[PDB]
């Protein structure tokens, strides 16, 4: 079996961002673009800047192998489990996820040769969220699985692309002031852009 | 013809009307119409 | 569908356009004054989802096969280690049998 | 299967023999070769069939915010207070007017293009599902439990 | 007259005199039509 | 509002002519992309 | 929505129709009641029949 997992992305960010606060002659005061005045009032205003380029590139490719008999049911399966405890007041338990690679074959010969091929695969990761926080630690560990169920003629030798996935993704912002963001060499304090392009290719 | 000795079986398309049954939902109870 | 050709299964759209417009009630007609307590808004945004499906019958094995287009991609994204003169003793026997 | 349809027909003994993909028939000479022409009736290949599903998703918008509001209060001589549009004067009473401030342009665009692929047979049901499953304890106190929630690509 | 379904090649399996498949089998082809496409919004 | 009609025609152009155009002047297409397309050519093109 | 479609003698289209026009309803986003599980929903329900 033949996994291939590419990606590709491209995130660019550059720019400000006004908002905040201004008490004025503790008669009156000023809020810029919505800011929380229950505490902004004695505060300040922020300009936030970013200014950031990225380029990612990633590969992996696995490959499970399998061997058996003509008719005979063949198991491949790479796992990990998780434990949680249940201990309630009255029923108390374990219980645990368990994910990883899974293969389930029944080969068979046919008139021309050919390799006729029930197959059930699994495709099992452990998904997360932002590690600075307490998601973390609580049993919360995101599964993410990808399912094929199917039957393939394969001739001797050769292959078949089973199924995949594939994504393909861009999106861009444009933030300004007005007015300030076109001013000639001053507006850049003022503008705002975003860009983030992506690709994905998954096979089996 | 659809025939076999003394009995037979007739198809017949309904072309003003529907075959079956209608249900339908009045918030806390299903309804339906034979 | 027909061998080769495609259907629109379904899909949603969505077009909206809002818009405000708050004053002071004769404040906010002062010539270039007004503009200190007038308030406008607008807000518009489209949007466009489709499912569309496209069938074909197969009948010829994948060509190039599978594991010669593999090669080409780990050797080219330096992933490739087939000549690592440790796992060469074990990859042979999945490479060539 | 194949067995299970033709002992419900029938039902001649057939048993099913999975271990060389066959099927035992017994009875007459001329039952045997009855049930013999049906399964060479029914045993024929079958052709692949390639599914792509094309998802896709367009995004624009425009926002545009301009201008002012006006609220708070005021305390006057410790004798009278005002409020401005409603303000919450059982706090304002000791606070001030505010002039809130809003000036924005917001442009907006997206694209995304999914594709899910997947190769079967005639007659042959086919599950292609990718997911991410969300788990979450119920540990009460008599009964315990784990529960989740699976959505995705399917 | 029994009639068993076979998924795998969507099929049926009439089995009983000649005249009764015979039967069945022209009240099959009575039914066995095409579809027409309906597009709403 | 309902509007109902009958299908008898296939999509026009294909779906894939129309997805192509989506992608290159949205700017994500990445069909030329020298290892991607190892893979890729298997579904675009068989 | 949920339909049901059929053409009659004179190529008129009939559908059962079933439809939900749902959203999610707010009070004062200020309160503690834009926290506490209350998802304000509202429906609009239709089911008929039209050729």
């Amino acid at each position: 079996l033949w996994i291939v997992d590419l990606n590709k992305s491209d995130l660019e960010r550059l720019g400000t961002s006004w908002s905040g606060s201004i008490t004025i002659g503790d008669k009156l005061g000023v809020s810029l673009n919505q800011s929380s005045i229950s505490t902004l009032d004695g505060s300040r205003f922020i300009a936030a800047v970013n200014a950031l380029e990225e380029k990612k590139q990633a590969t992996v490719v696995s490959r499970p192998v399998l061997l058996t008999q003509e008719n005979v049911p063949a198991i491949f399966d790479n796992n990990r489990t998780f434990y949680t405890k249940l201990i309630g007041e009255r029923n108390v338990a374990l219980e645990h996820v368990t994910y990883g690679t899974m293969i389930r074959v029944l080969p068979r010969f046919s008139a021309d040769g050919q390799i006729e091929m029930s197959l059930d695969i699994e495709d099992g990761n452990d998904k997360t969220p932002q590690s600075d926080t307490t998601t973390s630690v609580d049993a919360l560990p995101e599964v993410g699985r990808t399912l094929i169920s199917t039957i393939a003629r394969v001739p001797h030798g050769k292959s078949l692309l089973v199924g995949g996935y594939t994504r393909d993704a861009n999106t861009d912002t444009v933030q300004s002031i007005p007015f300030l963001g076109k001013l000639p060499l001053i507006g850049s304090l003022f503008r705002y852009s975003s860009k983030n392009k992506s690709n994905v290719v998954r096979v089996f | 013809g659809i025939e076999l000795g003394r009995q037979k079986i007739g198809v017949m398309r309904l072309n003003n009307t529907f075959v079956g049954d209608r249900t339908y939902n009045l918030r806390d109870q299903k309804m339906v119409i034979p | 569908v027909p061998h080769g050709k495609s259907l629109l299964v379904g899909g949603y759209t969505r077009d909206a356009n809002t818009d405000t417009v708050q004053s002071i009630p004769f404040l906010g007609k002062l010539p270039l004054i007004g503009s200190l307590f007038r308030y406008s808004s607008k807000n518009k945004s489209n949007v466009v989802r489709v499912f569309m499906i496209e069938p074909k019958e197969i009948v010829d094995p994948l060509t190039p096969d599978a594991s010669e287009s593999v090669n080409n991609i780990l050797k080219q994204s330096g992933a490739w280690s087939g000549d690592d003169k440790l796992q060469k003793w074990v990859r042979v026997y999945l490479d060539r049998g | 299967g194949i067995a299970t349809a033709i002992e419900r027909l029938l039902q001649i003994k057939i048993v099913a023999y999975p271990d060389t993909n066959s099927l035992l028939v017994k009875g007459t000479a001329e039952q045997v070769h009855f049930i013999e022409m049906l399964v060479k009736a029914l045993d024929v290949a079958k052709r692949h069939v390639e599914l792509s599903l094309w998802i896709v998703d367009l995004n624009k918008s425009d926002l545009e915010r301009l201008g002012t509001s006006w609220s708070g209060s005021i305390t006057i001589g410790d004798k009278l207070g005002v409020s401005l549009n409603q303000s919450s004067i059982s706090t304002l009473d000791g606070s001030r007017f505010i002039a809130a401030v809003n000036a924005l342009e917001e442009k907006k665009q997206a694209t995304v293009v999914s594709r899910p692929v997947l190769l079967t047979q005639e007659n042959v049901p086919a599950i292609f599902d990718n997911n991410r499953t969300f788990y979450t304890k119920l540990i009460g106190e008599r009964n315990v439990a784990l529960e989740h929630v699976t959505y995705g690509t399917m």
